[PDB]
C-alpha cells in the first residue's frame, strides 16, 4: 500500500459490523439485509412496512440515537420489479456516526411519510413526490416542490428525457408566455463511452 | 447479410459487419462495406413531371399523385403494368400488388426469370437455398452449375471455403473456368454435362453417388437464358436421381437455388411473376417502374404515348425514360422486409431520413390510392406487416429459415415439357473481379466503386 | 387491507407523456452487437431499450442538426429480456424483440496448423 | 367473377394441419394438371388455423378455415372454390 | 393472488365517488377561477375543458391509478385556489398558440415523414 | 426547387418551412402579426426598417436565431428596394399611412411605392407577392386615401400579373385604430360597418402564401357580421363600462363598408371569421377604471 | 492565396461558398463575411524540404514541449519525402 492508496480503517469496519449485526438482531421482523462498505460505511435494508418502527428505534433507542437526518433520496432503477429505491441517512452526534436505511417501493404502492420521526423529512418527501413520483402517506402537505406548476412527467425517472417535452417562449398574438412542444437547433449529441474490456474482475457476475 | 450502420448527426457514416453465424459469420463483402458512397449522388428528392416541352420539371406531391391517379383510373386491365427492380422491399410489393390488383391486373413482373413451368413459384421450396449456408458445412460434395458465387453471393462462397479447408469438402463446378479462390474438379462449360449427370455415363455421377450428403446448387444466372427452364429441369432429374439411388437420407434436402438480387425471393412468395415476359406479350399503355433499372423494356418496346412511371431512389437508367417520378426511400431509410436466399425474411431500420421530400415507397402507393379513390385498407406499418402475414404468413418471421419440402411434387411437375438444352457454354456477367463493383444503382453513383474499378483495370 | 385486483399493470395515464409519444413509438428491444473493430465482449452483456429513429434536419444558421422528438437519445438498460418486456408492456410502449445472439464455441487446435494430409495446413505463420 | 389464385397456409407440425398436407402429398400435382395457370400458391403458417384464400377479380378476396379437414374434405372445398359453385 | 397495498380507495366505487367529488369541486370552481384570472374564455368553455381533462382518463380500470389521478387532480385544484399559478399556467390547458395537427393519411403523408 | 427551399421539421420554431419573406412595413399593426406567424413555423423573415431600430426591437423574439434579419431602406430609392428583395421567394406589402405628411401624401404610400415593390419583385424574380388595400377602394371614391388605393391596385396588377390583392376591412386589434379610436372619443344610425379580427387576416396571409391557386386572385377579408356604426360605439362603450385623422378619417368611417360577394373571402382560405363580441373584451378592457349590439344582414 | 467566387464572394479555405441560387447570402448583404486569408495549405506548401543523413528522423513540431507529440519518419522511400503526420513538415534523404 503505497501513496497512491487510500488507507483501510479495520477498527471502525469492526465496529460498524458490530452494531449492524445489533441492529439486526433487535429488529428481526424488517431488517433485511446488512452491509459494510470497504471504506467503512454501514448500510440496511429493511421492509418497506418497517420504516416508521427502524427510524424510530435509530431515532430513540439509547445505543443509536441517530438523532440527525442528513438526507433522504430516491434512486431509480428500472430493471427492478420495485422501481423505486429509498434511502434515508442519518448521522448520530452522540456516538459521531452515519448510518443508512434502504427500501423499496413502485410507481403505486405508497410510502410512510418520517414527518413524524423526522421533521427534516417533510420537505425531503415533497421532493421525491416531484422528482419520482413516490407517493408517502400521511403527509402534511403532499405537492411540487421543484418544478414548474402544471408540469406534467416526473424528470428524476430514468425513462424521462432530458430535455423534456415542452419548451417556454414568448408570444406576441396572445401577449403571454406559452409552451409549445420542444424543438432543439441541435440535438444533444449522445456519446458511447462504455469500453470492452471490464476494468474490475472483483465486481464480475455470472454468465447464467 | 446482418450490418450496422454508424451514423452522425442524420448523416451515414460507415458500414460495419454484424455477427451472424448462419448468414454471414463475421464479415461483410467489399460491395456493402464501401458502397453506401453512392446514397449521396443522383438522388431523387422531389416529384417529377414532364413539361410543355418534354423535359422533366420538380412539382409537388399532389400534382404528381393527381397525374399519376388520372391514368390509373382511365385505364384497366392488362393495359396497367409493374416491374419490380432488385432493391425493394416486400411492403411495396405487396403494396403494388394490391393496388394493380383493385384495377384489375395481374401484370407485377421482376426483372430476373425464374421458370414458371411446372411447379413455378407455387411451391416455397422450388426457388430457395433449402441446404442453407450453415447447412453448407454437413456437406461433403458439392456441385456448382451456371454460377460464379465468388461475385454473385460472396459470403455463401466464403462458407464453402471454410467448409472446403475444415471439412475438406469436395467441389465441382459446370460453367467457365473461373477462379473461386479455392481449386475445384472442372466438368465442363456445355449444359449437355447435366444430361450425362443424369443419365450415369459421366464418373461425376458415380463419385457424388457415394456422397452422404450431396448438394447440387444451380444460380439465376443460368436461368436468366432462354433455356433456364431445361437448365432447372436437368438439375431436378439429376437430384432425382441422387435421391432414388443412393438412397433417401432423411431431411438433407440437395436441391438449391440461389439468387443475386434481394428483392426476387420476397417477390416470389408474393405472387410476382417472375421475368418481363408478361409485359412482352400484352404491352401495357400505362407502367410502373418500382425501382426497375434493370435496362430489361424500353421504350423501344412499348406502344407510342405510354405512360411510364418510376419510383425509386436514384436516377439511374430507369429515371429519365419516365413520365412521373416519384421519389422514394433506401434501405437505409426506412424499416423494410427482405428475403435472403435461404429464404429467411429480416428487417432493416431507420437509420437517417430519406432527403427532401422524399417518402417511404408503401406509403407512396397507399397515397396514390386512396387519390384514385381504391383505397388500400392498411394505413400504418404494422397494418401492412398484417396485409404481408395475410398473403405469406413465413414474411413475418424475422429469423427462420425452414420449411417444408415439396421437392417431389414440384419435381414431377417438371417433367412434362421437354425443351432442348442450348449448344452455348454457362458463361456468367461475373467473369472478373472488374464485373463486381457495379451492379446495381447504388452502386454505380458511388466514388468508391469507380475509384475500385478504374485500381482494377489499370495499377500503379 | 390487499385489494386482490387482477388486471394488468399500466402508468401510461401517470407518467406525464404527450398521447402521441406513446401509441406511435416502437421501441426495440436487443442486446447490442460486438463492435467489429475491437475483440472485447464486455459492451454485450446487457439489454437495451431504444427508440425509432425521427427526422432530423440542417439547422439553417451555422448547420447544425436539428431534431423534433424527446426521446431520440433515451437508451434503457435492463437486466433480462423479460424486465425489459414488462417495463415496455407497463408504460404502454410496442416493442421489437430480437433474441440474443451468442457465438458458438469452435474446437480450435494448434497443432491443426501442422497437418500431414489435411487441408489445415497453414502457408507460412 | 373470375378466379385470380388460390393460397392455402398450412402448418408443418400442427396435427390440425394434417389432413391438409396429406392432400397435398398426394393430389396437389394432379390439381395442377387441371389447371396449368392457376395460381396455386403453398405457405407456412405457426399456430394459426390452416386456411384457404381465394383472390378472385378486382381484389376480392374470400378465406374459409381448413383446421382439421380431412384430404377429401379439403379436395372437395378446393373443387367447389374452383367451380364456382358456392 | 395479485394482492396489493390501497392508497385511498378498495375497489371501483369509492375510486368513483372521490373522481366524483374532484368533479363537482372542479365545477365550482371554474367560474371562479375564469373571473380572478381575467380569463378570455367563458365559462361554459372551462368546463368542457374541465369534462375534457376527466374524459382522458376514462379507460383506466385500477382503483390505484384512478385514486392517485386523483391526488394530482386536487394538487392542481390547489394549486389554482390559491393563486400559485399565473395566467399562463391556467391556458396551458388549451393550446391555443400551437398549429393543428392534421390526422388523415394524406395530409401526414404531404406535410412530413412523421407517421 | 432550391433544395434548400424544402420544408423540413415539425412546424415550430427551429423548423423550415421553405418561405422565405420580405414584409415592407413590418413594424405597424398588421406586421407585427404577419412576422409572428411566419416566424412560429420556422420561415426566414427580412424585416425592412426605415424608423430606428429601438421601435423595431420587439421583432426579434418572434423568430429563432438568424431567422429575421433587419435591413434599412428608402421608399424613394430603388437600390435600396432591390437588395431587400434580391433573395426573397415572398414579398409581402405592408406599408401605409393614415395621414398626410410633408414628405410622403397618399400617392407615394399607396401608388409609387407599391408599384416600386412590384417592378422590383418582377424583376428579381420573386414567386409570389402579396398587396393589401382596403375594401372600400374604388376609384371614383370621394376620399384620396381610397382613390390612391385603387389606382395603386391596377398599378400593382399591371407591374406584377401573379400579384394576390387583398381587401381588408375595418381589422380590429389590441393595437388597431378602430376600437381604441371609438373608446377615446370619451353620428350615425344609417351607416354600415364590418369589421375583421386581426388574427384572421394574420392567418388569411399565411394560407394565401401557401395556397397554390391563389396567384392572380383577389381577396376581400370581411368579419361575420355587419353592424350599424351607433350600436356599435354603443356596445364598445358599454363593455368599457363607459357612459354614452384631420379631415380623411371622419370621411372614411361615415362611409358605408362595401359588400363585394363575387370576390373570394377568408372562407375561401379554410377561416372561420372571429365576431367582434368574443374579442371586444380582449381589445378594450385596457380602458376601464354583455348586450351585444344588433347586426343586420 | 484567397480566391473569389463566381457571384463575387470569398472562398473559405475549405471551399465553401454559397452558390447563385442559394437564399442565405442575404445574411451577408449590409455586413461582411468572415474569411480568414492565411491558408494553411499554401503556407505549408512553400516551406523547405529538410536534409537529413540518417535514415529515420524524429519530429516534435519545434519548441520541445510547445509542439506536438514526437514522431518518427521514415525516409527510405526516395520517391517521395516523408511527412510529419502532426507538423506538415518534409524530409528527404541526400540523394546524389
Ligand atoms: N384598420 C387597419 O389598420 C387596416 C389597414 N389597411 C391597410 O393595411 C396596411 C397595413 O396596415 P397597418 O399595419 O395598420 O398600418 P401602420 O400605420 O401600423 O404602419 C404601416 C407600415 O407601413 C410603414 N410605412 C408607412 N408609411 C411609410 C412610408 N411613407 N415610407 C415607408 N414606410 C412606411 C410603417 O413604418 P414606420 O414605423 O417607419 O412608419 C409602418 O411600418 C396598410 O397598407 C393599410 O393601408 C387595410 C384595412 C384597414
Ligand atoms: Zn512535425
Amino acid at each position: 500500500t503505497r501513496p497512491t492508496i487510500r488507507p483501510r480503517n479495520d477498527v471502525v469496519h469492526k465496529q460498524l459490523s458490530a452494531f449492524g449485526q445489533y441492529v439486526a438482531e433487535i429488529l428481526p421482523k424488517y431488517v433485511q439485509q446488512v452491509q459494510v462498505s470497504c471504506f467503512n460505511e454501514l448500510e440496511i435494508f429493511i421492509h418497506p412496512d418497517g420504516v416508521i418502527p427502524v427510524l424510530t428505534f435509530l431515532r430513540d433507542h439509547t445505543n443509536a440515537q441517530f438523532k440527525s437526518l442528513a438526507d433522504l433520496t430516491a434512486v431509480d432503477v428500472p430493471t427492478r420489479q420495485n422501481r423505486f429505491e429509498i434511502v434515508y441517512n442519518l448521522l448520530s452526534l452522540r456516538f459521531n456516526s452515519r448510518i443508512r436505511v434502504k427500501t423499496y417501493t413502485d410507481e403505486l404502492t405508497p410510502i410512510e411519510s418520517s414527518v413524524t420521526v423526522y421533521k427534516a423529512a417533510n420537505w425531503y418527501e415533497r421532493e421525491i413526490w416531484d422528482m419520482f413520483g413516490v407517493f408517502f402517506a400521511n403527509h402534511p402537505d403532499l405537492r411540487r416542490i421543484l418544478t414548474d406548476y402544471g408540469f406534467e412527467g416526473h424528470p428524476f425517472r430514468k425513462d424521462f428525457p432530458l430535455s423534456g417535452y415542452v419548451e417556454l417562449r414568448y408570444d406576441d398574438e396572445v401577449k403571454r408566455v406559452v409552451a409549445e412542444p420542444v424543438e432543439l437547433a441541435q440535438e444533444f449529441r449522445k456519446f458511447d463511452l462504455n469500453s470492452p474490456w471490464e476494468a474490475f474482475p472483483a465486481y464480475r457476475q455470472p454468465p447464467e | 447479410s446482418n450490418i450496422v450502420v454508424s451514423t452522425r448527426t442524420g448523416e451515414v457514416m460507415r458500414i460495419l459487419p454484424r455477427m451472424h453465424e448462419d448468414i454471414n459469420e463475421e464479415w461483410i463483402s467489399d460491395k456493402t462495406r464501401f458502397a453506401y458512397d453512392g446514397l449521396k449522388r443522383q438522388r431523387l428528392t422531389q416529384p417529377m413531371i414532364r413539361n410543355e416541352k418534354g423535359l422533366l420539371t420538380y412539382t409537388t406531391w399532389e400534382d404528381a399523385l393527381s397525374r399519376v391517379a388520372g391514368m390509373l383510373q382511365s385505364f384497366q386491365g392488362n393495359d396497367v403494368a409493374a416491374i419490380a427492380g432488385g432493391l425493394v422491399d416486400a411492403e411495396a410489393l405487396v403494396a403494388l400488388k394490391d393496388l394493380l390488383n383493385r384495377v384489375d391486373s395481374d401484370s407485377l413482373c421482376t426483372e430476373e426469370v425464374f421458370p414458371t413451368a411446372g411447379a413455378g413459384t407455387d411451391l416455397r421450396s422450388n426457388y430457395l437455398l433449402n441446404t442453407t449456408i450453415a447447412g453448407v458445412e454437413e456437406a461433403d460434395v458439392i456441385l456448382l452449375v451456371g454460377t460464379n458465387p465468388r461475385f454473385e453471393a460472396p459470403l455463401f462462397n466464403a462458407r464453402i471455403r471454410k467448409s472446403w479447408l475444415h471439412n475438406d469438402l469436395k467441389v465441382a463446378l459446370i460453367g467457365s473456368p473461373v477462379d473461386l479462390t479455392y481449386r475445384y474438379d472442372h466438368l465442363g462449360d456445355s449444359p449437355k454435362i447435366l444430361q450425362d449427370i443424369a443419365s450415369g455415363n459421366h464418373p461425376f455421377s458415380q463419385i457424388l453417388k457415394e456422397a452422404k450428403k450431396p448438394m447440387v446448387v444451380l444460380g439465376s444466372s443460368a436461368l436468366q437464358r432462354s433455356d433456364g427452364t431445361a437448365i432447372l429441369a436437368a438439375v431436378s432429374n439429376i437430384a432425382q436421381n441422387i435421391r432414388l439411388s443412393s438412397g433417401v437420407t432423411g431431411d438433407w434436402k440437395v436441391m438449391n437455388i440461389l439468387h443475386r438480387i434481394a428483392s426476387q425471393v420476397a417477390a416470389l412468395d408474393l405472387g410476382y411473376k417472375p421475368g418481363v415476359e408478361a409485359i412482352r406479350k400484352n404491352p401495357p399503355k400505362v407502367l410502373f417502374l418500382l425501382g426497375a433499372d434493370g435496362g430489361c423494356i424500353t421504350r423501344q418496346d412499348l406502344p407510342k404515348d405510354c405512360f411510364i412511371i418510376y419510383q425509386g431512389h436514384h436516377g439511374d437508367v430507369g429515371a429519365p425514360m419516365a413520365d412521373v417520378i416519384l421519389p422514394g426511400a433506401a434501405y437505409t431509410e426506412k424499416s423494410a422486409t427482405y428475403v435472403n436466399t435461404e429464404g429467411r425474411a429480416q428487417q432493416t431500420k431507420v437509420a437517417v431520413t430519406p432527403p427532401g421530400l422524399a417518402r417511404e415507397d408503401w406509403k407512396i402507393i397507399r397515397a396514390l390510392s386512396e387519390i384514385a379513390g381504391m383505397t388500400l385498407p392498411y394505413d400504418t406499418l404494422d397494418q401492412v406487416r398484417s396485409r404481408l402475414e395475410e398473403v405469406s404468413p413465413n414474411l413475418v418471421r424475422y429469423d427462420d429459415v425452414e420449411g417444408a419440402n415439396y421437392f417431389q411434387q414440384a419435381n414431377e411437375l417438371s417433367k412434362l415439357v421437354n425443351q432442348q438444352l442450348l449448344a452455348d457454354p454457362l458463361v456468367p456477367p461475373q467473369l472478373t473481379i472488374k464485373d463486381f463493383y457495379m451492379t446495381d444503382s447504388i452502386s454505380r453513383a458511388s466514388q468508391t466503386m469507380a475509384k475500385c474499378v478504374k485500381a482494377v483495370t489499370e495499377g500503379i | 387491507q390487499l385489494i386482490a385486483v387482477d388486471e394488468k399493470l399500466d402508468i401510461t395515464t401517470l407518467t406525464g407523456v404527450p398521447e402521441e409519444h406513446i401509441k406511435t413509438r416502437k421501441v426495440r428491444i436487443f442486446v447490442p452487437a460486438r463492435n467489429n473493430m475491437q475483440s472485447g465482449v464486455n459492451n454485450t452483456k446487457k439489454w437495451k431499450m431504444e427508440f425509432d429513429t425521427r427526422e432530423r434536419w440542417e439547422n439553417p444558421l451555422m448547420g447544425w442538426s436539428s431534431t423534433a422528438d424527446p426521446l431520440s437519445n433515451l437508451v434503457l438498460t435492463f437486466s433480462t429480456k423479460e424486465d425489459a418486456v414488462a417495463f415496455a408492456e407497463k408504460n404502454g410502449w410496442s416493442f421489437d424483440v430480437e433474441e440474443r445472439k451468442v457465438p458458438k464455441p469452435k474446437s480450435k487446435s494448434y497443432g491443426a496448423n501442422f497437418s500431414w494430409n489435411k487441408r489445415t495446413r497453414v502457408s507460412t505463420k | 367473377l373470375g378466379l385470380r389464385e388460390i393460397r392455402i397456409h398450412l402448418c408443418q407440425r400442427s396435427p390440425g394441419s394434417q389432413g391438409v398436407r396429406d392432400f397435398i402429398e398426394k393430389r396437389y400435382v394432379e390439381l395442377k394438371k387441371a389447371n396449368p395457370d392457376l395460381p396455386i400458391l403453398i405457405r407456412e403458417c405457426s399456430d394459426v388455423q390452416p386456411k384457404l384464400w381465394a383472390r378472385y377479380a378486382f381484389g376480392q378476396e374470400k378465406n374459409v378455415s381448413l383446421n382439421n379437414f380431412s384430404a377429401d374434405q379439403v379436395t372437395r372445398t378446393l373443387e367447389n372454390v374452383l367451380s364456382g359453385k358456392a | 393472488g395479485t394482492s396489493v397495498k390501497p392508497i385511498f380507495s378498495r375497489d371501483m366505487n369509492e375510486a368513483k365517488r372521490r373522481v366524483r367529488e374532484l368533479y363537482r369541486a372542479w365545477y365550482r370552481e371554474v367560474p371562479n377561477t375564469v373571473h380572478l384570472f381575467q380569463l378570455d374564455i367563458s365559462v361554459k368553455q372551462g368546463r368542457d375543458k374541465v369534462r375534457e381533462m376527466f374524459m382522458k382518463n376514462a379507460h383506466v380500470t385500477d382503483p390505484r391509478v384512478v385514486d392517485l389521478l386523483v391526488i394530482k387532480g386536487k394538487m392542481e385544484l390547489e394549486e389554482t385556489i390559491n393563486v400559485w399559478k399565473q395566467r399562463t399556467h391556467i391556458m396551458r390547458f388549451f393550446h391555443e398558440t400551437e398549429a393543428p395537427r392534421p390526422t388523415d393519411f394524406l395530409s401526414k403523408f404531404y406535410v412530413g415523414h412523421d407517421p | 426547387l432550391h433544395h434548400a427551399l424544402i420544408p423540413h421539421g415539425k412546424g415550430g420554431r427551429s423548423s423550415v418551412s421553405g418561405i422565405v419573406a420580405t414584409v415592407f412595413g413590418a413594424t405597424g399593426f398588421l406586421g407585427r402579426y404577419v412576422v409572428n406567424h411566419l416566424g412560429r413555423m420556422g420561415s426566414q423573415v427580412i424585416v425592412p426598417y426605415r424608423c430606428e431600430p429601438y421601435d423595431t426591437m420587439h421583432l426579434r423574439p418572434m423568430g429563432d436565431l438568424g431567422q429575421i434579419i433587419f435591413m434599412e431602406w428608402n421608399g424613394k430609392d430603388k437600390d435600396s428596394i432591390r437588395k431587400v428583395v434580391e433573395h426573397s421567394n415572398v414579398v409581402i406589402n405592408l406599408v401605409g399611412r393614415e395621414w398626410e405628411t410633408k414628405n410622403f401624401d397618399f400617392e407615394d404610400v399607396f401608388v409609387k411605392i407599391p408599384h416600386a415593390i412590384a417592378q422590383v419583385s418582377k424583376e428579381a424574380g420573386v414567386e409570389k407577392l402579396i398587396h393589401i388595400s382596403h375594401l372600400n377602394a374604388d376609384i371614383k371614391s370621394p376620399s384620396r386615401y381610397l382613390r390612391s388605393k385603387a389606382v395603386g391596385e391596377k398599378e400593382v396588377r399591371a407591374a406584377f400579373p401573379e400579384a394576390t390583392i387583398i381587401k381588408p376591412s375595418d381589422i380590429f386589434g389590441r393595437e388597431d385604430r378602430f376600437l381604441n379610436y371609438f373608446a377615446s372619443m370619451r353620428l350615425g344610425k344609417e351607416t354600415v360597418k364590418q369589421p375583421v379580427y386581426i388574427v384572421d387576416v394574420s392567418k388569411g396571409i399565411i394560407n394565401a402564401i401557401k395556397d397554390p391557386d391563389a396567384k392572380g386572385k383577389t381577396f376581400a377579408f370581411v368579419g361575420p357580421n355587419r353592424y350599424l356604426l351607433f350600436d356599435l360605439v354603443q356596445y364598445i362603450f358599454a363593455v368599457a363600462y363607459r357612459p354614452f385623422t384631420t379631415r380623411d378619417k371622419v370621411e372614411r368611417v361615415h362611409m358605408s363598408d362595401m359588400t363585394l360577394p363575387h370576390l373570394p373571402g377568408l372562407e375561401d382560405l379554410g377561416i372561420q371569421a372571429t365576431p367582434l363580441e368574443l374579442k371586444a373584451i380582449e381589445v378594450l378592457r385596457r380602458h376601464r377604471t354583455v348586450k351585444p349590439a344588433k347586426t343586420v344582414n | 492565396g484567397v480566391r473569389t467566387s463566381p457571384t463575387g464572394e470569398k472562398v473559405t479555405h475549405t471551399g465553401q461558398a454559397y452558390d447563385d441560387g442559394d437564399y442565405r447570402r442575404v445574411r451577408f448583404s449590409d455586413r461582411q463575411k468572415e474569411v480568414n486569408e492565411n491558408f494553411a495549405i499554401d503556407l505549408i506548401a512553400e516551406q523547405p524540404v529538410s536534409e537529413v543523413g540518417s535514415r529515420v528522423i524524429s519530429c516534435d513540431g519545434g519548441g520541445g514541449a510547445l509542439g506536438h507529440p514526437r514522431v518518427y519518419i521514415n525516409l527510405d522511400k526516395e520517391t517521395k519525402t516523408g511527412t510529419c503526420g502532426y507538423c506538415g513538415l518534409q524530409f528527404r534523404q541526400p540523394h546524389h
